[PDB]
């Protein structure tokens, strides 16, 4: 989200006092928005919850990067400003529409700005996965002791390679010890692990042993 | 009088005047790359016999300083310009148009000469070259010297956290390093943009992170 303001001027000719929204200074205009878009991202989330089989996907909204102008010029105040969003998406957003709302944020504060994607990838809920999610439940409660529990909405509203093989219809799914790095879990129980690795062989004398 | 002979020579000159500014501003010249423009100035004060030197701490980012020599026993005046401009084609993060023209280029049109490399410096700079050139060539009686002082990094560019060493200096090899090297006079008048204003306050600056 790149906002334009201008015209560039020397410092001893900035114009003051001038409201925020119409400050010259790109970044002076974009510090609104981001306020804006902050509150956007909570209400965000929760609108776009959605529960699948497969865990419930809640799909939250981060600022996480900021430029505008260098560091090493810095006599002229910049007439934009960038700013660089990471927007998560249920399996069923499309994302034309998450860069209309927005592109609505910004036009509701007045601002002239720059909404341009630069990345865009597909999340999925996987087709046909029982064969593996049964192959695993037998293992997971032979080594664990209890039936598998609904995963935590973090770990399904991330990115991780089960996409790709969703994608390429190979049924696929995640599981492993320890809280996520995300999280930010530090460590593992050694326990713990060989207990999954277990599973993990477990899993496939089964899967391995069936006929297509 | 051995003033009139001098203005009347400068109403000959303005040619010249239109022609070494527009040749000067149309140099690439942004702070951090002044070196081509500094060899321009160089080599026309050496052609008008000004003796000229470089004064500088790199090699392609220096100060010009030459002299037009007096009879002796006056006060001696610097002429002060910058050879560095505002706009590099790069800076595409401090505006919206850095490729524009008027960024970067220098024209004659109608009685103007457009381009902000000239309003700053090339421009006032043309200006006391052609006055200097009028002195000389006019024969003009001048016990003083006068000291003329093309200088490198004016503009307040500096170097911070990763930005360090020769592309980001500016102001430290500037002026300040010609003049502790030998660009001393009694008096300097410094040419810039006031609207034929005279200015000796100016003001200090900290940078904060
Ligand atoms: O699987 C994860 O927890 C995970 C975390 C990050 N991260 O916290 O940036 C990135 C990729 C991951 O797979
Ligand atoms: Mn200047």
């Amino acid at each position: 989200v790149t906002v334009f303001a201008g015209p560039s001027r020397y410092t001893p000719y900035v114009p003051r006092p001038v409201a925020a929204l119409d400050s010259p200074n790109a970044i002076v205009r974009m510090a609104k928005l981001v306020e804006a878009l902050e509150e956007w991202a909570d209400n965000y989330e929760k609108r776009y919850t959605r529960e699948y089989g497969g865990g419930t996907v809640v799909p939250k909204v981060a600022i996480g990067a900021i430029r505008g102008g260098v560091p090493y010029k810095i006599y002229r105040f910049p007439e934009l400003c960038s700013i660089y969003m990471d927007i998560r998406l249920n399996p069923d957003t499309n994302p034309l529409v998450v860069q209309r709302e927005v592109e609505a944020v910004v036009s509701k504060l007045g601002l002239k700005a720059e909404v341009k994607p630069f990345l865009f990838r597909r999340g999925y809920e996987a087709q046909g996965i029982e064969p593996l999610q049964n192959a695993l439940e037998v293992a997971h409660r032979e080594v664990v002791g209890r039936p598998t529990e609904r995963p935590g909405s973090p770990e399904c509203s991330m990115w991780r390679d089960t996409n790709p093989y969703n994608e390429l219809g190979i049924p696929s799914l995640t599981y492993g010890c320890g809280g996520g790095a995300g999280g930010g879990n530090t460590y593992f129980l050694v326990d713990d692990m060989l207990k999954a690795a277990k599973v993990y062989a477990m899993t496939a004398m089964d899967l391995c042993n069936r006929t297509p | 009088n051995d003033v009139a002979k001098v203005m009347k020579t400068l109403d000959g000159m303005r040619e010249g005047l239109i022609q070494t500014a527009v040749e000067l501003g149309s140099i690439e010249a942004p702070t951090g790359r002044e070196g081509a423009a500094g060899d321009y100035v160089y080599e026309w004060m050496a052609r008008n016999g000004f003796g000229p030197e470089r004064v500088g701490v790199f090699d392609d980012r220096f100060n010009v300083v030459g002299r037009l020599r007096g009879t002796g026993g006056g006060a001696s005046l610097s002429f002060n310009s910058h050879l560095d401009t505002i706009m590099a084609r790069e800076d595409t993060a401090r505006f919206a148009d850095a490729n524009d023209r008027i960024y970067h280029e220098a024209w004659h049109e109608e009685g103007r000469i457009y381009g902000y490399s000239v309003v700053n410096c090339k421009g006032p700079m043309a200006c006391w070259l052609i006055a200097a050139k009028a002195l000389k060539e006019a024969g003009a009686a001048l016990k003083g010297d006068v000291v003329l002082t093309a200088v490198c990094g004016e503009i307040d560019c500096e170097p911070v956290d990763e930005f360090q060493g020769h592309d980001y200096l500016a102001e430290d090899i500037g002026a300040r390093y010609a003049i502790s090297h030998g660009a001393i006079s009694d008096y300097a008048l410094v040419a810039e943009a006031t609207n034929f204003k005279p200015a000796w306050v100016e003001a200090g600056k900290v940078f904060l992170k």
